[PDB]
């Protein structure tokens, strides 16, 4: 039952601080890595003898009673992502596993997403049904909605908002993706998807029978 | 020092799961001990058990009932095994190595942990009793205007798909200057709905246009497409 | 015995010298003795044999 | 801070001036102390029965053939009988 947090942040370019508190913390060391989101975790911190392993400048580690103390390097930019922990029991059998911190780095530039907003063109107006799409991407971070319209005021029509995920370099890109007929995509409007999230939001336009 | 999973990565909640993960090019395979782990759909990493071409058997107490590992001292080949439990834990499984140095003497107790060195590919698994219709083809149809370079937008997508995979291949991997992938929801029906749009320097194309592969691995997974010149 | 060990000596009264050990160079290890294991279960059994009759 | 069977143990004896003392840290071996009754204090265990002398760093402790010989009006019979059970009479003497 070891314990992991699991939300803390801190400033670039400052020491920060990783813990993991359990009991049975003798015979186990500590774990941790560093898994970027959809990718492996590497070696945060790796034994090559029985008395110390914080050689590399990067980072070190101190230990006390019961929490473990995982300190890093100077400058914390750049490196980002959630850091769990993992230890053995006494009886050298089982391997504790507990969560861990997610980090973000403060100093983060101001939200703007500028992707062109695809056509359902050249498929499906041959094939049954239409094919919607909208693709939104690359804002940080999401809470950002991209009100669909009727013609030039907004219309939800349930339509489906897929959910953000972190890629490239901490930038979640959800996506929009609408879902309706295809006798609704020569009858109703020439459609255009904006989106808004504070001050200045810019859009594009579809187009209809653009060819 | 590689290593890369195997197996169909996909099951209903009745049926036995048994995976396994290939490693090679290892300069020594048979003392170093290795251990699986799974990461859950709400991002939970946790663990299963050790195994050794000693021969120890050890799980996670929690998953004793489900998980029967094997070894095969010829060519290591690392299966796996779940019976009774299936459904809800179902999220990425890995393949890892729990590397081991030793301090002196084996079998005295001389033997200390490396742990985790070198890990997989990576590979997913979630339960769902549907099956794959499959995808296909559908370009996005581009427009260009005049000159000096700038915006170049360009997608195949693909609407129908029911495994998480999703392989995005754009001239069978010549560009890598540019790619960008992403996900979708479930809708009504569970099939999810990927779409890939892929950032090129566009001015003026000729007889590059670049083309579109696709995952599909439970069905046929061979679809080659060629998005119009419309550039 | 993997043990490297170090010959501190401290002066103890005018002359005399207690050699003791310092601190362990290159890792710490147990001692052990190994035996033959093949050429031991021959002896322990041209044992039985005689103590048989 | 994690078997342990050595000790990284102090003291204080004496110097080369019986008016001065001075503290050193050497290390001993388990079982060679046993506990008194935090931060632990041990003891030697032989300071409890009997007394201790430094055995001499250039004496060689190697086992060395040290024959037996008999004196002047004496002889050592050896039994040359390959299965001498026991103690009998061995009838191939030299
Ligand atoms: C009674 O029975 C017992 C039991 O059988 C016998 O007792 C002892 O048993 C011990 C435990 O088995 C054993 O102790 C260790 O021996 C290790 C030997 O390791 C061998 O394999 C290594 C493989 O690793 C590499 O490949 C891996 C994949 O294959 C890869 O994953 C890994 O990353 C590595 O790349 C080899 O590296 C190692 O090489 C040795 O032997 C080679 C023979 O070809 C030789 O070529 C090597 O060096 C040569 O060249 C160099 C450079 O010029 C010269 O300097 C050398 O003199 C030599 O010519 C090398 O000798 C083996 O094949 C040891 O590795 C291990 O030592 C490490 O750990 C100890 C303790 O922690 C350290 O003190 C030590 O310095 C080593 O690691 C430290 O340094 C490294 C280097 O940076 C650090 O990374 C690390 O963090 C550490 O700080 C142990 O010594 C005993 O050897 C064994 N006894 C004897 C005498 O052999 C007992 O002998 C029996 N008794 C009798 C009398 O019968
Ligand atoms: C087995 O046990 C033995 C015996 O250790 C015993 O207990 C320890 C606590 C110590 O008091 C021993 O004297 C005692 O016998 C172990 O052998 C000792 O191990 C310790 C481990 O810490 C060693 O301690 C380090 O000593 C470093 C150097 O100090 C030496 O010289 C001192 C006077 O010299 C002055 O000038 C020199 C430069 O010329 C400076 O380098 C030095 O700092 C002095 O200013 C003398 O008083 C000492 O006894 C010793 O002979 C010292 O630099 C280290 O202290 C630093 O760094 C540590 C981490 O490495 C850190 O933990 C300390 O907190 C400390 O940080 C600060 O450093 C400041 C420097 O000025 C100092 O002012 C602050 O006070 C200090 N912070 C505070 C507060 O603590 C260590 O103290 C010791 O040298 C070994 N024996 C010797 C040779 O004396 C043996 O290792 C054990 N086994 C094993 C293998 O572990
Ligand atoms: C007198 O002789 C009799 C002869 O019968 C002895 O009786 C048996 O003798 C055999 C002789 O080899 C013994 O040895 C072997 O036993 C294993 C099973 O042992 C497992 O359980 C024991 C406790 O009983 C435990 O000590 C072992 O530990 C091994 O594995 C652990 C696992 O750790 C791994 O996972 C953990 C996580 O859980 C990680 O943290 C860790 O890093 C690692 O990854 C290791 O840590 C240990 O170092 C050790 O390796 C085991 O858990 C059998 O499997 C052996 O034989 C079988 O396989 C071989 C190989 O294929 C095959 O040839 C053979 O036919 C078997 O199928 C072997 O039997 C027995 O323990 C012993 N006891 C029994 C059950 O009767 C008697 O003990 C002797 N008396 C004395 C005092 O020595
Ligand atoms: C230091 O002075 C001591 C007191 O004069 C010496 O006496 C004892 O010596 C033994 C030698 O092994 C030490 O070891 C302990 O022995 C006790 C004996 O208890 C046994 O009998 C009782 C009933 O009479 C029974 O209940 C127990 O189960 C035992 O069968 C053990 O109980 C301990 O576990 C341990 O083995 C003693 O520590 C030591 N002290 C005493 C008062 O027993 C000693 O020999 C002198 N020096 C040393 C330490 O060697
Ligand atoms: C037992 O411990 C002793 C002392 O540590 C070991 O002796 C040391 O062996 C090394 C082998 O390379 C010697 O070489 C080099 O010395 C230079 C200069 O001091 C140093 O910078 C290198 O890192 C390296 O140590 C070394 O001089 C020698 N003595 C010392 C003072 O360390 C010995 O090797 C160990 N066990 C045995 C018997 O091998
Ligand atoms: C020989 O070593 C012993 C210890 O085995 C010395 O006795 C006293 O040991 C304590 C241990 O903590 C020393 O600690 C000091 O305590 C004072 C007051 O509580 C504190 O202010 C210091 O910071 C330190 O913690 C103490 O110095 C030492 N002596 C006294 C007066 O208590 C003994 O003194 C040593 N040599 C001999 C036999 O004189
Ligand atoms: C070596 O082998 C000789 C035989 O060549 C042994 O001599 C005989 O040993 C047996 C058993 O020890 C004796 O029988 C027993 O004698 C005891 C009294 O000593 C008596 O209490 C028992 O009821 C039983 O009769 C036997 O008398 C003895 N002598 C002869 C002539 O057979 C000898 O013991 C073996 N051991 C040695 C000497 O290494
Ligand atoms: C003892 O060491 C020698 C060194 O050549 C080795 O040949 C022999 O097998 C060893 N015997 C054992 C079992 O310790």
């Amino acid at each position: 039952e070891l314990t992991q947090p699991p939300s803390v942040s801190v400033s670039p370019g400052q020491t920060a601080r990783i813990t993991c508190s359990g009991a049975p913390l003798t015979s186990r060391f500590t774990y941790w890595y560093r898994q970027k989101p959809g990718q492996a975790p590497v070696l945060i911190i790796s034994r090559s003898s029985q008395r110390s392993s914080g050689w590399s400048g990067r980072f070190s580690a101190s230990w006390s009673g019961t929490t473990v103390t995982l300190t890093i390097r100077g400058v914390q930019a750049d490196d980002e992502a959630d850091y769990y922990c993992q230890s053995s029991d006494t009886s050298d059998s089982y391997k504790m596993f507990g969560g861990g911190t997610k980090l973000t780095v403060l100093g983060q530039p101001a939200a703007a997403p500028s992707v062109t907003l695809f056509p359902p063109s050249s498929e499906e107006l041959q094939a049954n049904k239409a094919t919607l799409v909208c693709l939104i991407s690359d804002f940080y971070p999401g809470a950002v909605t991209v009100a669909w319209k009727a013609d030039s005021s907004p219309v939800k029509a349930g339509v489906e908002t897929t959910t953000p995920s972190k890629q490239s370099n901490n930038k979640y890109a959800a996506s929009s993706y609408l879902s309706l007929t295809p006798e609704q995509w020569k009858s109703h409007k020439s459609y255009s998807c904006q989106v808004t999230h504070e001050g200045s939001t810019v859009e594009k336009t579809v187009a209809p029978t653009e060819c | 020092v590689q290593l890369r999973e195997s197996g169909p990565g996909l099951v209903k909640p009745s049926e036995t799961l048994s995976l396994s993960c290939t490693v090679s090019q290892d300069s020594r395979p048979s003392d170093h001990s290795w251990t699986w782990v799974r990461q859950s759909p709400g991002k939970a990493l946790e663990w299963i058990g050790d195994i050794h071409y000693n021969g120890a058997t050890t799980y996670n107490p929690s998953l004793r009932s489900r998980v029967r590992i094997e070894l095969d001292q010829s060519i290591p080949r690392f299966s796996l095994k779940m019976t009774s439990m299936t459904a809800a834990d179902t999220g990425m499984y890995y393949c890892a190595r729990n590397a081991i140095r030793i301090y002196g003497v084996v079998a005295l107790g001389e033997w200390f942990h490396y742990g985790m060195d070198v890990w997989g590919q990576g590979t997913a698994v979630t339960v769902s009793s549907a099956s794959t219709k499959g995808p296909s083809v559908f370009p996005l149809a581009p427009s260009s205007k005049s000159t000096s370079g700038g915006t170049a937008a360009l997608g195949c997508l693909v609407k129908d798909y029911f495994p998480e995979p999703v392989t995005v291949s754009w001239n069978s991997g010549a560009l890598t200057s540019g790619v960008h992938t992403f996900p979708a929801v479930l809708q009504s029906s569970g099939l999810y709905s990927l779409s890939s749009v892929v950032t090129v320097p566009s001015s003026s194309l000729g007889t590059q246009t670049y083309i579109c592969n696709v995952n599909h691995k439970p069905s046929n997974t061979k679809v080659d497409k060629r998005v119009e010149p419309k550039s | 015995r993997p043990n490297n060990n170090t010959r501190k000596s401290i002066r103890i009264g005018p002359g005399q010298a207690f050699y003791a050990t310092g601190d362990i160079i290159g890792d710490i290890r147990q001692a052990h003795c190994n035996v033959s294991k093949a050429t031991w279960n021959e002896t322990l059994g041209k044992v039985v044999k005689q103590l048989r009759k | 801070i994690t078997r342990t069977e050595l000790k990284n143990c102090s003291f204080n004896m004496t110097t080369e001036l019986r008016d001065k003392k001075q503290k050193v840290y050497s290390l001993f071996y388990r079982l060679d102390v046993v506990q008194i009754n935090s931060n632990k204090e041990y003891r030697l265990i032989n300071c409890n029965t009997s007394a201790i002398t430094q055995a001499c760093p250039k004496v060689s402790f190697e086992p060395i053939p040290i024959h037996y010989c008999a004196p002047a009006g004496f002889a050592i019979l050896k039994c040359k009988d390959k299965k001498f059970n026991g103690t009998g009479p061995c009838p191939s003497v030299s």
